[PDB]
RNA sequence: AGCGCCGUGACGCAGUGGAAGCGCGCAGGGCUCAUAACCCUGAUGUCCUCGGAUCGAAACCGAGCGGCGCUACCA
RNA sequence: GUCUACGGCCAUACCUAGGCGAAAACACCAGUUCCCGUCCGAUCACUGCAGUUAAGCGUCUGAGGGCCUCGUUAGUACUAUGGUUGGAGACAACAUGGGAAUCCGGGGUGCUGUAGGCU
RNA sequence: GAACAGAAAUCUCGAGUAGAAUAAAAGGGUAAAAGUCCCCUUGAUUUUGAUUUUCAGUGUGAAUACAAACCAUGAAAGUGUG
RNA sequence: AUUUCCUCAACCUAUUCUCAAACUUUAAAUAUGUAAGACGCCCUUGUCGCUUAAUUGGACGUGGGCCAUCGAAUGAGAGUU
RNA sequence: UGAAAGUGAAUGCAGGUGGGAACGCCCUUGUGGCGUGCACCAUCGACCGACCCGGAAUGGAAGGGUUUGAGU
């Protein structure tokens, strides 16, 4: 008879290589954020980079 | 009314049981978008008693409500609006007074002027072309029905003409006559300056004599139609705009501190309760 | 003080029977008797035996609140001979009386136009009932501030001086 | 071993139960009367059937009616069949009662002079039940949760008033006026 | 005969508490959430819009996105031999702050205060936590506390 | 063995919750002489028994007995 | 100190029967011209203080119904782990740990800001 | 309680934590509403990405929170992408 | 005889015996999510077309101060193709 | 790159941020501070094609976008 579902060995198979955690990254993609927030942050970061570069050049 | 019924009974909120707060409308009144973070939503709370009108501007926090500015109709006598402290001009004046107080508190007093000379026109507080936006307050009416002329809009109109930006439409103004969807400026100005009271005066001068004497008391002893109504309403509008500040009087605790606790029914203690129980048992004499 | 019982409302339902095809004529009868729109009533569920019409105006009830409330009560009590049973007085403080073939009521009469029948029901509560009927802060009227059958008996003795039939 | 399977809106067609009467004898006795109680407790988990319950009830009643009279016992059946046992046809089949540890099956309250025959009635009816059972001379006064010495001590003061088979007792709650009007002989000491 | 509906087997999970139905307290709409906050997900049955799945009920995550009426929570769920990132848009009615974050903040503030005091007075730091230490010797006295000798009780039925 | 139906005047056939129908049989009075045919009628039904939901049951729902009938195939 | 105007927690706040409430506020209340809406100015919007604490409201009194809290119940029930433990089994004891509920009894019957008024 | 004449037909006053209703199975939720009534409307509209469930994190179905327009309804806060 | 009688039913009160996988006010044990600073803590400042009545706030930053139990125990080299 | 007609990849050190091999300089022996930073990953941008726009006979140049490509 078919339909022989069981979970006896599934936990052991999962823990053979362990439950791997995903790699943690410092920066996450902004495609998950609000469109207006990302659009404004683009200009805010652009101005921040420009100001920092100007500070390095002038000083 | 059984014991299990009492046990399973769930009481409403305290203010809902008191019939004071509409929580369904309050939730939408104070609910800031989470992406605006701690920007407070300000409500122009307008309430009417049988004699007085209270207008205030409130911001809601987690632990309770906070009042930014307040203006009660029992202050206009200092400006010249004694008698009829719950009329349309009373609501208009206290809305104008609270608008000026809030603008002074936020600093937009000498910069954001509204309508210094009201003329019954539907005018939203426009923003400065290059400057700060006007203070935005949302009208709160409580449980009063929003009929065409319920006087919550009259207080809102006074607050808006005081300089505050209250988003509104002329739908619920005294004279609107919803057939062509057009505001009646003459009726609006008449209600702003108390002309409805004047028309009541004209109709009652000679129609029942005794009714005109018994109704509209108090002011019958001092004033008459067309002598001060439009005039003193305009003058007190100017007086409010000239000096809208609020002051604390010298009526402190003093003797009233000791003349108040005497009439309070105090609670007995456990020992007194036991003594009363024993005394009642002895008085019954069945033990 | 101000705990005096006076008339509050008096609903005039149709006592002669059902409106039926005479619905319009009954409506004018109530209109001429009260001076108000008869506000046609509504049917809740169709009766499989009485043969009523679903969602059709089968009754009309009005009120005569004001000085004319006393006048209409006087006219109703005139045909009723100023005699009501004790059970006519409800425990909540309201009393009603229904009439059939009111010869003493001032309604026109000719070959078919003539006598009708309206059952009156009177509710009386003067003080502090706004605190229970208002949209604002609402409360429950106090127990001592309530109208009982005995109070209605005494008020009907005082006003409309008559005798209650103690059956 | 199965989960309880009672009659409900999901199990409607169930054969009728067998025991209809659960109290036999002088049901309308008094608290002052019958100062002795005998219980037939179960020392193990069982699945007593309604057939056995009614058979033992009949045997106990027919034994009791001719040893002390019909007006001397208040035999009560403390087990009710609430579990439906299903059987594939040769799908409810029968009704049984599930009995836990120390659960009473039959209870008899009599006088101190009828203790021997009260024990004997349950001893004879022990053979009609599957499994093992025990007979216990209850320390309580009849069906009252109080003990005999405690009940008589409180009755001397007057805190207990009989009402039919059971009685009503003084409790430390309720209106004082109603308590006084309902307990006249009770001496409410001020303490 | 398993069914894979969204709210399957949620008969008691989404139930309101006993004598806790009806109006929802308005302090939830006044709570402030920022990106990086640690929040708990507790589904409210009265609010059906923005309802997260039953798996995320009782789960603690990190806020990553903030919208007008809801918030984005990052959760890690087991899908076999690895964790998977789940971004759940949950209305603030089902979101509450984790009190562990406030306890952590208080611990950090206390540590900073002790460190500042130690630097000022030239003393030791002694800031790390310790497990339950072994009991130190005490001086249990006997005056007015004479020991009571106990014996096992005999078997006596109370029925 | 299961499943399905039914149990109604002495007899038989119908019988839908506001409540027992018809015919046969029995018995008389009338034409005629009496029965056959009649005319006039009359009476007779614990609704198989028991219990329950329903304001109320023959009917709705259950337990029992009797009468039966249908499933009753591949090695 | 009392009270008024406006919120949070959402019954130690609800429900019920009685004792009080100086001032003020609130309330009932005095009429339907206007704005407005109904069969009906009772709800609904207005000009008003001639009246009232009588109702609402506040507070107090019930060996009150409920609700909140603490103990008994009780370390009882139950349960994680162990034995080549007992028992035919059902189940039970023991060992290393965790640990209720109902009932009963004792106590209690709301706390909480800003701006202002009252011999 | 009222005539009625069993009928609470209809019309009333009180008690009434929801024991009603919410199209259709069941469960959850809902009381100045999510129920009943009234008014106005077509957010049952166009488009893009992100996310949840079943999942291999493929598809299909269903759903969630946003964004760019045009709107509806409200006095407004707001709500509406069936 | 819209006058009375008890059993005939029915309703209310206080009780009383015994149950629920598709009942529940409560409510474990076991199991389970998150966190245990270095991507950490405070002052001075820069960006934005987002947001706010408002340099108001959100986010990204920058320069200085806090680097001695670097913040529970134990153990361990880890991860990606 | 688009189905195709067609069009066709530098604002900058061929960009910014975080980790990061190797090297160098200071500490002063600490699991060290500073300066660059290959490879690789994550991320914010820029450019090319397609799509959707404003729309400033034939042409789509500056201006854009919540997108899209197996691109620079």
């Amino acid at each position: 008879k078919s339909k022989n579902h069981t979970n006896h060995n599934q936990n052991k198979k999962a823990h053979r290589n362990g439950i791997k955690r995903p790699q943690k990254h410092r920066y996450d993609s902004l495609k998950y954020r609000d469109a207006k927030f990302r659009r404004n942050q683009k200009f805010a970061n652009r101005g921040t980079v420009e100001a920092i570069r100007q500070a390095k050049a002038s000083a | 009314k059984s014991s299990p019924y009492f046990s399973r009974y769930q009481t409403k909120y305290r203010r809902r049981r008191e019939g004071k707060t509409d929580y369904y409308a309050r939730k939408r009144l104070i609910a800031q978008a989470k992406n605006k973070y701690n920007a407070p939503k300000y409500r122009l709370v307008v309430r009417f008693s049988n004699r007085f009108v209270t207008c205030q501007i409130v911001s809601s926090r987690v632990n309770g409500d906070y009042v930014l500015a307040h203006a009660h109709s029992s202050e206009l006598p200092r400006y010249g609006i004694k008698w009829g402290l719950a009329n349309w001009t009373a609501a208009y004046a206290t809305g104008l007074l609270v608008a000026r107080r809030a603008l002074a508190k936020v600093g937009l007093a000498d910069k954001y002027e509204g309508v210094t000379e009201p003329e019954g026109e539907f005018e939203l507080t426009e923003a400065i072309e290059d400057g700060p936006r006007p203070f935005k307050v949302f009208l709160d009416v409580g449980l009063k029905r929003t009929s065409t002329g319920s006087r919550v809009f009259g207080a809102m109109k006074g607050a808006s003409d005081g300089g505050l930006f209250i988003p509104h439409s002329p739908n619920r103004f005294p004279g609107f006559d919803i057939e062509t969807e057009e505001l009646d400026d003459e009726t609006l100005r008449k209600y702003i300056y108390g002309g409805h009271v004047a028309e009541y005066m004209e109709m009652l001068i000679d129609d029942d004599e005794e009714r005109y004497q018994k109704q509209f008391s108090g002011l019958i002893a001092d004033g008459i139609e067309s002598d001060q109504l439009e005039d003193i309403y305009a003058e007190a509008y100017a007086k409010i705009r000239e000096d809208p500040s609020f002051q604390k009087s010298g009526k402190d605790a003093a003797a009233f501190k000791a003349e108040s606790l005497k009439y309070t029914q105090r609670k007995l203690t456990a020992e007194e309760r036991k003594e009363r129980f024993n005394a009642k048992v002895i008085e019954a004499g069945r033990a | 003080p101000m705990k005096e019982l006076r008339i509050s409302k008096l609903v005039l339902n149709i006592s002669l029977g059902e409106s039926g095809d005479r619905l319009t004529r009954a409506a004018k009868v109530l209109e001429q008797l009260s001076g108000q729109t008869p506000v046609f009533s509504k049917a809740r569920y169709t009766i499989r035996r009485f043969g009523i019409r679903r969602n059709e105006k089968i009754a009309c009830h009005v009120t005569v609140r004001g000085p004319k409330a006393e006048e209409i009560l006087e006219r109703g009590l005139k045909v009723k001979e100023y005699e009501l049973k004790k059970r006519n007085f409800s425990a909540t403080g309201n009393f009603g009386f229904g009439i059939q073939e009111h010869i003493d009521l001032g309604i026109k009469y000719d070959p078919s136009i003539g006598i009708y029948g309206m059952d009156f029901y009177v509710v009386m509560d003067r003080p502090g009932m706004r605190v229970a009927r208002r949209k604002a802060q609402r409360g429950r009227v106090g127990y001592t501030h309530k109208i009982n059958a005995e109070d209605t008996i005494n008020w009907f003795k005082q006003k409309y001086d008559a005798v209650v039939l103690g059956k | 071993k199965n989960k309880p399977y009672p009659k409900s809106r999901y199990n409607r067609a169930v054969p009728d139960s067998k025991i209809r009467i659960f109290d036999l004898g002088r049901k309308r006795a008094g608290v002052d009367e019958f100062p002795l109680c005998i219980h037939l407790v179960s020392n193990e988990y069982e699945q007593i059937t309604s057939e056995a319950l009614e058979a033992a009830r009949i045997c106990a009643n027919k034994y009791l009616v001719k040893i002390g009279g019909k007006d001397s016992f208040h035999l009560r059946v403390r087990a009710h069949p609430f579990h439906v046992v299903r059987i594939n046809k040769m799908k409810p089949n029968g009704l049984v009662a599930r009995v836990n540890i120390g659960q009473i099956l039959m209870s008899v309250r009599t006088k101190d002079s009828s203790r021997a025959t009260a024990i004997e009635a349950l001893r004879r009816c022990q053979y009609k039940f599957p499994g093992q059972q025990r007979i216990i001379v209850s320390k309580k006064w009849g069906f009252s949760q109080y003990a005999r010495d405690e009940y008589i001590e409180k009755r001397s003061r007057g805190e207990i008033i009989p009402d039919g088979c059971y009685a009503k007792f003084l409790n430390k709650r309720g209106s004082l006026q109603e308590k006084l009007d309902l307990f006249p002989e009770a001496s409410f000491n001020l303490a | 005969p398993h069914s894979y509906g969204i709210r399957a087997r949620t008969r008691y999970t989404f139930q309101r508490g006993f004598r806790e139905h009806g109006q929802i307290r308005l302090s939830t709409y006044l709570k402030t959430y920022k990106v990086g906050d640690i929040v708990d997900i507790k589904v409210n049955g009265a609010v059906q819009k923005g309802m997260p799945h039953k798996y995320y009920h009782g789960k603690t995550g990190v806020v990553y996105n903030v919208t007008q009426s809801s918030v984005g929570v990052l959760i890690y769920k087991v899908v076999g031999n690895r964790y998977m990132e789940k971004r759940v848009n949950v209305r603030i009615e089902h979101v509450k702050h984790s009190k562990c974050r406030q306890d952590f903040l208080d611990r950090v503030k206390a540590n900073e205060a002790k460190r500042k005091e130690a630097k000022a007075q030239g003393k030791t730091v002694q800031l790390r936590r310790q497990p339950a230490p072994p009991a130190t010797a005490h001086f249990v006295s006997t005056e007015n506390n004479e020991p009571v000798t106990l014996h096992p009780v005999a078997y006596d039925t109370t029925i």
